[PDB]
Protein backbone atom coordinates (compact mmCIF):
# COMPACT_ATOMS: atom_id res chain seq x y z
CA UNK A 1 0.00 0.00 0.00
CA UNK A 2 1.81 3.65 -0.99
CA UNK A 3 -1.91 5.55 0.14
CA UNK A 4 -1.90 6.86 4.16
CA UNK A 5 -5.74 5.89 3.92
CA UNK A 6 -3.89 2.46 3.14
CA UNK A 7 -7.08 1.94 0.18
CA UNK A 8 -5.01 0.42 -1.89
CA UNK A 9 -4.00 -2.41 0.69
CA UNK A 10 -5.67 -5.73 -0.16
CA UNK A 11 -5.59 -7.30 3.11
CA UNK A 12 -4.87 -6.31 6.64
CA UNK A 13 -4.14 -7.61 10.00
CA UNK A 14 -5.44 -7.39 13.27
CA UNK A 15 -4.16 -8.90 16.46
CA UNK A 16 -6.11 -9.10 19.32
CA UNK A 17 -4.91 -9.78 22.81
CA UNK A 18 -7.34 -11.08 25.18
CA UNK A 19 -7.77 -12.46 29.09
CA UNK A 20 -8.92 -15.82 29.62
CA UNK A 21 -12.19 -15.22 30.59
CA UNK A 22 -11.88 -12.81 27.17
CA UNK A 23 -11.04 -15.93 25.29
CA UNK A 24 -14.07 -17.43 26.32
CA UNK A 25 -16.24 -14.73 25.64
CA UNK A 26 -14.75 -14.21 21.90
CA UNK A 27 -15.14 -17.79 21.73
CA UNK A 28 -18.91 -17.68 22.62
CA UNK A 29 -19.25 -14.24 20.71
CA UNK A 30 -17.73 -16.03 17.49
CA UNK A 31 -19.22 -19.48 18.21
CA UNK A 32 -15.57 -20.66 18.54
CA UNK A 33 -14.07 -23.93 20.94
CA UNK A 34 -12.51 -21.94 23.96
CA UNK A 35 -10.92 -24.98 24.67
CA UNK A 36 -8.37 -25.00 22.03
CA UNK A 37 -6.42 -21.89 23.59
CA UNK A 38 -5.11 -19.79 20.46
CA UNK A 39 -1.95 -18.47 19.47
CA UNK A 40 -0.18 -16.03 17.29
CA UNK A 41 2.73 -13.44 16.92
CA UNK A 42 3.37 -11.59 20.49
CA UNK A 43 2.57 -7.74 19.30
CA UNK A 44 4.10 -6.71 22.45
CA UNK A 45 7.59 -7.28 24.10
CA UNK A 46 7.99 -7.74 28.15
CA UNK A 47 10.92 -4.68 28.39
CA UNK A 48 8.88 -3.49 31.16
CA UNK A 49 8.94 -6.12 34.27
CA UNK A 50 5.02 -6.36 34.48
CA UNK A 51 3.87 -8.97 36.95
CA UNK B 1 -59.81 8.77 58.92
CA UNK B 2 -59.89 7.61 55.53
CA UNK B 3 -57.36 4.85 55.97
CA UNK B 4 -53.41 4.14 57.45
CA UNK B 5 -50.23 3.96 55.79
CA UNK B 6 -46.47 3.38 56.73
CA UNK B 7 -44.12 6.19 55.44
CA UNK B 8 -40.59 5.56 56.21
CA UNK B 9 -38.42 8.79 58.25
CA UNK B 10 -36.11 9.13 59.90
CA UNK B 11 -35.83 10.46 63.79
CA UNK B 12 -33.03 12.20 65.42
CA UNK B 13 -32.39 10.84 69.18
CA UNK B 14 -30.00 12.90 71.26
CA UNK B 15 -28.69 11.09 74.64
CA UNK B 16 -26.12 12.89 77.23
CA UNK B 17 -23.58 10.99 77.76
CA UNK B 18 -20.24 10.33 80.22
CA UNK B 19 -17.38 7.62 80.90
CA UNK B 20 -19.65 5.96 83.28
CA UNK B 21 -23.47 6.49 83.00
CA UNK B 22 -25.80 8.06 80.47
CA UNK B 23 -27.53 10.57 82.23
CA UNK B 24 -30.26 11.40 79.38
CA UNK B 25 -30.90 8.27 77.23
CA UNK B 26 -32.40 8.66 73.70
CA UNK B 27 -34.46 12.41 73.68
CA UNK B 28 -36.15 13.10 70.54
CA UNK B 29 -34.50 15.69 68.44
CA UNK B 30 -36.99 18.10 66.01
CA UNK B 31 -34.65 17.47 63.67
CA UNK B 32 -34.87 15.05 60.26
CA UNK B 33 -31.01 15.11 60.37
CA UNK B 34 -28.41 15.60 62.66
CA UNK B 35 -27.93 19.84 63.66
CA UNK B 36 -24.31 19.61 63.36
CA UNK B 37 -23.52 20.82 59.59
CA UNK B 38 -19.85 20.19 59.15
CA UNK B 39 -17.62 22.91 56.83
CA UNK B 40 -14.40 21.55 55.24
CA UNK B 41 -11.16 22.64 53.82
CA UNK B 42 -9.26 20.01 51.59
CA UNK B 43 -11.23 17.16 52.73
CA UNK B 44 -10.41 13.40 50.82
CA UNK B 45 -9.86 10.05 51.83
CA UNK B 46 -6.48 8.79 50.77
CA UNK B 47 -6.36 5.00 52.42
CA UNK B 48 -9.85 4.67 53.90
CA UNK B 49 -8.89 7.22 56.93
CA UNK B 50 -10.31 10.63 56.44
CA UNK B 51 -7.78 13.42 55.31
CA UNK B 52 -8.71 17.30 55.95
CA UNK C 1 -18.86 -23.10 40.95
CA UNK C 2 -19.92 -19.03 40.88
CA UNK C 3 -17.15 -18.79 43.65
CA UNK C 4 -14.24 -20.15 41.73
CA UNK C 5 -15.38 -18.21 38.22
CA UNK C 6 -15.63 -15.06 40.22
CA UNK C 7 -12.86 -15.09 42.80
CA UNK C 8 -10.37 -16.46 38.92
CA UNK C 9 -12.15 -13.17 37.43
CA UNK C 10 -10.87 -10.78 40.20
CA UNK C 11 -7.79 -12.13 41.06
CA UNK C 12 -7.17 -11.97 36.54
CA UNK C 13 -8.06 -8.21 37.29
CA UNK C 14 -6.47 -7.85 40.71
CA UNK C 15 -2.87 -8.62 39.10
CA UNK C 16 -4.15 -6.97 35.30
CA UNK C 17 -4.22 -3.79 37.43
CA UNK C 18 -1.81 -4.25 40.24
CA UNK C 19 1.10 -1.89 38.63
CA UNK C 20 -1.65 0.84 38.00
CA UNK C 21 -3.30 0.69 41.46
CA UNK C 22 0.18 0.82 43.01
CA UNK C 23 1.04 3.99 40.85
CA UNK C 24 -1.97 5.47 41.23
CA UNK C 25 -2.17 4.63 45.52
CA UNK C 26 1.56 6.20 45.73
CA UNK C 27 0.35 9.42 43.77
CA UNK C 28 -2.97 10.00 46.12
CA UNK C 29 -0.57 9.48 49.36
CA UNK C 30 1.98 11.81 47.66
CA UNK C 31 -0.68 14.19 46.93
CA UNK C 32 -2.75 14.08 50.61
CA UNK C 33 -0.62 12.58 53.25
CA UNK C 34 3.70 13.15 52.88
CA UNK C 35 6.15 13.41 50.38
CA UNK C 36 8.58 11.22 52.05
CA UNK C 37 7.56 7.95 50.70
CA UNK C 38 9.91 6.35 53.24
CA UNK C 39 9.12 3.01 55.13
CA UNK C 40 12.03 1.35 56.64
CA UNK C 41 14.27 4.11 56.64
CA UNK C 42 11.71 5.78 58.52
CA UNK C 43 12.77 4.59 61.92
CA UNK C 44 16.33 3.42 61.60
CA UNK C 45 17.35 7.36 62.65
CA UNK C 46 16.21 10.68 63.04
CA UNK C 47 17.18 13.21 60.52
CA UNK C 48 15.40 16.35 59.83
CA UNK C 49 12.83 15.58 56.15
CA UNK C 50 11.66 18.98 55.15
CA UNK C 51 7.92 19.39 53.80
CA UNK C 52 8.31 22.19 51.10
Amino acid sequence: SKLMDKSDARHCTVIHSMSQNGWEDFAEKYDLDADDIPSFQNPNDWVFPWL
Amino acid sequence: KIAERQIKRRRVYKSIITCTAVLKDKQLIAGEHIPIVPVFGEWGFVEDKEVY
Amino acid sequence: NRLESILSRFDADWTASDEARREAKNDLFFSRVSQWDDWLSQYTTLQYRGQF
